[PDB]
RNA sequence: AAAGGUUUGGUCCUGGCCUUAUAAUUAAUUAGAGGUAAAAUUACACAUGCAAACCUCCAUAGACCGGUGUAAAAUCCCUUAAACAUU
């Protein structure tokens, strides 16, 4: 239950420049000398879900998991570059490098974060402006003449407001619905009453 | 949902209508709102009905329609 | 299915997942299923506030006018959306419901004031 | 009144195209993208020259400069104020007309606020919702995080100014404040560090020189063009500076002396140059090298 | 008057087409006036109940 | 190895290289050619190379070919009005024959482009639906909108299970 | 095709049913009869709405 | 064998008999009798130009004739008589490939 | 398919079978919690409850929605005419 503690946790990029890294890896990628154990000639289309379960390590730890000092961080661009095609700029699928699915998901997120912050370079296509004409004189983006009701402060339509029915009309309805009536309602409040708190 | 040939429920033989109670002041105001609202919406549906037919006629027998027809024959 | 009778209608077709509703505004024969065969999609309605706190309605106002000109009815929820946008007048029940809510909050405020006055009587008793 | 020259004026585009330059190797540098096996054709010297001509035609369309516009003015128009609906809704509604055949700057995008006010959508709301319903390849619905000053400084250290600008054209509108802010920040960093060569043979060189001329700080670009033996370009820059500032002391001095060619640059040094002493020194050294060697 | 949005779309079209005017768009309600809800209906086109007893 | 001579003729790219799209008037194109001779070489090459391309772009036009019925090869088009357009292709290259028929009875590039745009009028990018017809199935896919509950669990207060418990509690 | 066989019984039923309807058409005295004690129509057993009682 | 030679990027298919010796002899036979661009330029006297889709229309000259450059353009037939293999053409015709084709594999 | 194993004393050719990949159903052994999608032996017989009303009477609706894969090489695509139990 005691996984080793890396000295480069704070500054992961340092490891890739240290002598220890060069001796172990040289100038080849960290996954160059890894081979996966599987039955048959065609391998499974997914790699193992994870190499480390509850501080225990699987039989053939993947390139990232086998080396604890290797850290998948967006700031450690030199490591992330090894998992991206230099010619096509595509992130390799997990079977290509043999990383486990857990680290591959972690690697993909770090590369995407590094690109967004500008630490890791990528190809930006040249695109034309969205609009052929850049005029801003149409009413949609301009000022429409204020409507007469809007200037006066009245409702847009007269029936939006409460118009007290004539007294004769209120009596006509009390006769039609005699015996099934509700208390008469007056004009509603002019504004929305502030919610009690 | 049931078909017309299905039998009615026995739990629901007793049912009789219980019409809602009417507020005279709000019922009248609402009745007039529906009348004026439906008149405004009928005027707009007619205006939209005319734009559809104007556009259709221009395409079928507009200036541009006739010129292209003769241009092809020539 | 081979329908007999009915009319074209503009309504909201419910999509999305559980607790995540999303609507497609569509023109469809009224007898068709809610999420089934339609004639044209006329927009979408997202009833959940987004990151900016905005409920997003999309309306193809050019095609909507075309189908209203051909007899297409409108569902009551769609009439409310067109009223909020400003393309249609506010629906009668949108105004009535707003008035009912105003009268109901006035009562609550009055009751709270009466309770505070009753609490004031308790304060007087000490 | 003599019209102020515009960015798209046929004369300004001529000078800006010339000083920008062309380089088929830089304009058509290989893209880091999914690749296909190359094709091969046997061509005579006549055919090869024809193909180089077509490449130069395409390089011109590739170098078309992006628009330089003034900052749009905030949209603050209230269509209606239906106070009956006050307090009946908690969140704003944003309604977008998505009829296909409307220019995006002529679409109606309105907002029904909780207070009941029906207003026109602001510029930020207009661009966001048009990306949601008319998505443009390269643009994101929410503003990316690369345009933050700290992140932009990272791109500048890596000499990736042409990408910062290529990204600013995919995301923002030319008249937006964010667009102007990012462009003016890239042009200013190029100035301080004299990295004018990064944007040569690119569509972004015209806007950079335009910005310096309008801001009366072409000194660095002249010193850099002279040191690279591009003294025909430097003269055209001083002509563009004498065109957008006709009443300037430098423009009036060149009329008095009918200066041309290298004379125009010497006039600029004495009259309006912020760092005239250096322009003459670099110009003098260039003349010495040209005269001494040839 | 026209609805708030539909009025702005009409005035915007005027300016685009070069028609300069400050006239307020107005809907005509005369052509489409509704009968009362209790107005007698056409009996000739109304249905009749069937002859199968329940 | 693909069978037959010039197997490139049996590729979709070759069939799509045809440029003669006949006007709606054209209904039938009879091809009278001779299998032996010297002045009919272009006609024989036209039947070999071009007739497939013409049929591919004009599926509703009846192309019927007759062999060694006349001294010289010719093309005769039958129009819907009842007009008959006779073309004489003797001493003419197969390419020349294609260019001639394109001019007299071929639709122009402007017309064909207009028809293409009209076909796609009802596709809208904003429309949501299945992948076959639309870019995005749901608004959850859009950035800034509430994500799908399957991918990202919704807040408890936005769930009917939680709201029902409160209503019971009230 | 040609295996879509004719349906004589279906055609016979349609005509026969239609004929019986014309012969045994009900009258206004029967369709609109009412039982005033229960306010229910005997022909269909439909109870009138409460607002009409 | 490709790793031994130094080839890094290539596709190959082997059909018929899988005899290892005939595959080794056939591989070296074909790889040793190929034609470099410089050889083709000398044989035909024309420039050999390369067009990459990632470089646009930019013409790239990969080999120029050693002696005298010709002025007669190479004949371009309207319809080439090349003999095409059905397996290659079958992909562009829209026919379905096998479930075993282009599966995810480790870096080679 | 980037293929592999397996005829012989041995080699080569031809040729089948099988292996390696992917997914669904069931079964053995085994499993905490949460979110989501889908739920499926049987056109076999069905206990019970519910699934169509509305409404000032006339009418309208119960022809839909929902279900199953019965029958049938049954269809797809397209042309013409006509109504529509409609708006
Ligand atoms: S698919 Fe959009 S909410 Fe689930
Ligand atoms: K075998
Ligand atoms: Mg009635
Ligand atoms: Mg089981
Ligand atoms: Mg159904
Ligand atoms: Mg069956
Ligand atoms: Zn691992």
């Amino acid at each position: 239950s005691s996984l080793p503690v890396s000295p480069y946790e704070s500054e992961p990029w340092k490891y890739l420049d240290s002598e220890e890294y060069h001796n172990r890896y040289g100038s080849r990628p960290v996954w160059a000398d890894y081979r996966r154990n599987h039955k048959g000639g065609v391998p499974p289309q997914r790699t193992r879900k994870t190499c480390i379960r509850n501080n225990k390590v699987a039989g053939n730890p993947c390139p990232i998991c086998r080396d604890h000092k290797l850290h998948v961080d967006f700031r450690n661009v030199k490591l992330l570059e090894q998992f991206v095609c230099a010619h096509t700029g595509i992130i390799f699928h997990a079977p290509y490098t043999g990383v486990c699915m857990k680290q591959h998901k972690k690697l993909t997120q770090a590369i995407q974060k590094a690109r967004e912050c500008g630490l890791l370079s990528y190809y930006v296509p040249q695109v034309e402006p969205r609009d052929a004409d850049f005029g801003t004189v149409h009413g949609a983006v301009s000022v429409t003449p204020p409507a007469p009701t809007l200037l006066s402060g009245e409702p847009w339509y007269p029936w939006y407001s409460w118009q007290q029915p004539p007294e004769r009309e209120l009596s006509r309805l009390r006769r039609l619905y005699q015996g099934n009536l509700l208390e008469e309602s007056g004009p509603p409040p002019e504004s929305m009453p502030e919610m009690p708190t | 949902r049931k078909t017309r040939h299905d039998p009615p429920a026995k739990s629901k033989v007793g049912r009789v209508q219980t019409p809602p109670a009417v507020d005279p002041a709000e019922f009248f105001v609402l009745t007039e709102r529906y009348r004026q609202y439906r008149e405004t919406v009928r005027a707009l549906r007619l205006e939209f009905t005319l734009e559809v037919r104007r556009k259709l006629h221009e395409a079928r027998a507009g200036v541009l329609a006739e010129r292209k027809a003769q241009q092809a024959i020539t | 299915k081979a329908y007999h009778g009915g009319h074209l209608t503009i309504r909201l077709a419910l999509g999305g997942c559980t607790n995540r509703p999303f609507y497609r505004i569509v023109a469809a024969h009224n007898k068709c299923p809610r999420d089934g065969r339609f004639v044209e999609q006329l927009g979408s309605y997202d009833p959940l506030p987004n990151s900016h706190g905005e409920k997003l309605v999309a309306l193809n106002l050019d095609r909507i006018r075309h189908w209203i000109g051909c007899g297409a009815h409108l569902s009551k929820p769609m009439e409310k959306l067109l009223g909020l946008s400003g393309f249609f007048p506010l629906h009668p029940m949108m105004i009535t419901n707003a008035e009912r809510l105003r009268r109901r909050r006035a009562r609550e405020v009055l009751l709270a004031s009466q309770k505070a006055e009753s609490e004031a009587k308790e304060t007087e008793a000490s | 009144e003599v019209k102020k020259p515009a960015f798209m004026d046929e004369e300004v585009q001529r000078i800006l195209t010339k000083i920008t330059g062309l380089d088929l190797q830089k304009t058509f540098r290989p893209a880091i993208q999914p690749l296909k096996p190359p094709t091969y054709k046997l061509m005579t010297q006549a055919q090869l020259e024809e193909a180089t001509r077509l490449a130069v035609e395409a390089a011109k369309v590739r170098l078309k400069m992006p628009p330089v516009l003034e900052e749009r003015k905030p949209i603050n128009d209230v269509l209606a104020e239906d106070k009956i609906l006050e307090g009946t809704e908690t969140n704003k509604y944003v309604f977008t007309d998505i009829s296909y055949n409307i220019p995006h700057r002529e679409r109606f995008i309105v907002v029904r606020e909780p207070s009941g006010t029906l207003r026109k959508a602001s510029w930020e709301e207009r661009d966001r919702v048009i990306q949601i319903y008319f998505p443009k390849e390269g643009r994101r619905v929410l503003p990316p995080v690369i345009f933050k000053d700290e992140n932009l400084k990272t791109m500048y250290s890596q000499d990736r100014h042409a990408d910062v600008l290529n990204l600013c054209v995919a995301q923002f509108e030319p008249d937006s404040a964010e667009y102007i802010k990012v462009h003016h920040q890239t042009y200013e960093d190029i100035d301080r560090h004299g990295k004018y060569e990064l944007l040569r043979s690119t569509r972004h060189f015209g806007g950079m020189a335009w910005y310096f001329v309008n801001k009366k700080k072409i000194d660095g670009l002249l010193i850099d063009q002279i040191q690279r033996d591009l003294v025909d370009d430097a003269t055209s820059l001083v002509q563009l500076y004498h065109m957008l500032h006709p009443d300037g002391q430098s423009a009036q001095e060149a009329k008095e002396q009918a200066a041309e060619g290298v004379d125009l640059i010497k006039v600029f040094a004495k009259t309006e140059a912020q760092r005239g002493a250096y322009i003459e020194l670099a110009l003098q050294t260039y003349q010495e090298i040209v005269t001494s060697h040839s | 008057p026209y609805p708030p949005l539909l009025r702005a779309m009409i005035l915007a079209e005027r300016q685009k087409n070069g028609d300069t005017s400050v006239q307020e768009p107005l809907l005509n309600l005369e052509r489409t006036r509704m009968r009362p809800w209790d107005y007698p209906a056409k009996q000739e086109t109304k249905g009749r109940a069937k002859g199968t007893p329940v | 190895p693909m069978k037959g001579r010039f197997p490139i003729r049996r590729t979709l790219q070759y069939l799509g290289r045809g440029d003669v799209v006949f006007k709606e008037s054209v209904k039938i194109m009879t091809v009278n050619y001779n299998t032996y001779g010297e002045l009919g070489e272009g006609a024989r090459k036209f039947v070999f190379f071009n007739i497939p391309q013409i049929q591919y772009k004009n599926p509703w036009v009846q192309i019927m070919m007759f062999k060694n019925m006349t001294p010289s090869p010719f093309l005769r088009f039958y129009l819907d009005s009842g007009e008959q357009v006779l073309v004489d292709v003797e001493t003419k290259s197969n390419k020349e024959i294609m260019e001639h028929i394109k001019k007299i009875l071929g639709k122009k590039e402007e017309t064909l482009r207009e028809e293409e745009l009209e076909k796609q009028q009802r596709f809208h990018p904003g429309n949501f639906g299945p992948r076959k017809y639309c870019l995005r199935e749901c608004m959850c896919e859009v950035e800034g909108q509430v994500p799908c509950p399957g991918l990202v669990p919704l807040p408890k207060e936005m769930t009917g299970k939680y709201k029902a418990a409160l209503k019971a509690s009230t | 095709r040609k295996k879509v066989r004719p349906r004589l019984i279906a055609e016979l039923a349609r005509r026969v049913r239609a004929l019986r309807e014309q012969r045994n058409q009900p009258r206004d005295s029967q369709l609109y009869a009412l039982d005033y004690e229960t306010l229910t129509r005997p022909h269909s057993g439909r109870r009138l709405p409460v607002r009409a009682w | 064998i490709c790793r031994l030679i130094g080839i890094k990027d290539m596709y190959a298919r082997v059909t018929g008999s899988m005899n290892m010796l005939n595959l080794t002899r056939g591989l070296f036979h074909g790889l040793a009798r190929q034609e470099t661009h410089q050889h083709l330029a000398d044989k035909k006297g024309l420039h050999v130009v390369e067009f990459r889709e990632e470089c646009g229309p930019l013409p790239i000259v990969v080999a120029s004739p050693h002696g005298a450059l010709s002025k007669e353009p190479e004949p371009e037939p309207e319809v080439p008589d090349t003999k095409l293999d059905w397996q290659d053409v079958k992909a562009m015709q829209g026919l379905k490939r096998s479930v075993w084709f282009n599966l995810k594999r480790p870096a080679t």
